[PDB]
């Protein structure tokens, strides 16, 4: 059934990063980048 | 399932699966660089010494 | 400052366990971008927009 | 300087081909390229198409 | 099998089977080359300003 | 004369009938070529060298 996908990925610019408000997000919402 | 800036060689190959290459790059050197300001009234006296 | 030109040609790709089951259809979708030209834009997007 | 080093492109890019007539410009059949700019979304491209 | 200068796409996909891409490239656009320009009146003026 | 920069990005490929076996391998083989380099000097043959 619909169950969650487990998505690995590492921190690099523009990759993977922080973004400036991530301390107030919750989950996936947490990150930015391409 | 991997979504990240990950190379993909033959021995990652030889353990798990790969889809098709989205970004084509190759191997680039880095280094510093002198940034020298092109000057102004000094430009005309450049060349002697003052 | 970058120097040099490129050494090989390799490239970045989606990671999935071999065997696993969406790997295809991933693959399918990335296809789908890559003839939807999204891809080069979102390039622009965190390469040269900024 | 007093070179004759100019070698002037009548021609910038696909940009200048969508503002200009004078030079026609097509492709080759049965080939992927005329596929990629039948089903292209770029506004440019569409008007090459 | 097909070993040759073959472009992959969706479609293409869509009906059989490619390998991982070995040498990418873009769509080129080619034309006649003009001779080189003389300058002519110009050179008495052309070089160090507009 | 070539002219412009490219228009997107997209390479060649080894095709294959959808659901043939020797894909695999020849994919594997493909893989051992590109991190052998060997193709680059091939590409020196018979792009630059003549």
């Amino acid at each position: 059934e619909n169950k969650t996908v487990v998505v690995t990925t590492i921190l690099e610019s523009p990759y993977v990063m922080m973004k400036k408000n991530h301390e107030m997000l919750e989950g996936n919402e947490r990150y930015e980048g391409y | 399932i991997a979504i990240a800036p990950l190379t993909i060689t033959l021995v990652r190959e030889e353990v798990i699966d790969f889809s098709k290459p989205f970004m084509s790059l190759g191997i680039s050197i880095m280094i510093k660089k002198p940034q020298k300001s092109k000057p102004g009234v000094f430009s005309f006296l450049d060349p002697l010494a003052y | 400052m970058k120097v040099g030109g490129n050494l090989d040609s390799k490239g970045y790709g989606i990671a999935t366990p071999k065997g696993s089951s969406l790997g295809n259809a991933v693959n399918l979708a990335v296809l789908k971008l890559n003839e939807q030209g999204l891809l080069d834009k979102l390039k622009n997007k965190w390469w040269y927009d900024k | 300087f007093l070179t004759v080093e100019r070698m002037v492109s009548p021609i910038e890019s696909a940009e200048d081909l969508s503002k200009q007539t004078e030079i026609a410009y097509g492709t080759l059949d049965s080939g992927s390229t005329k596929e990629f700019f039948r089903r292209s979304k770029i506004a440019v491209f569409d008007k090459m198409w």
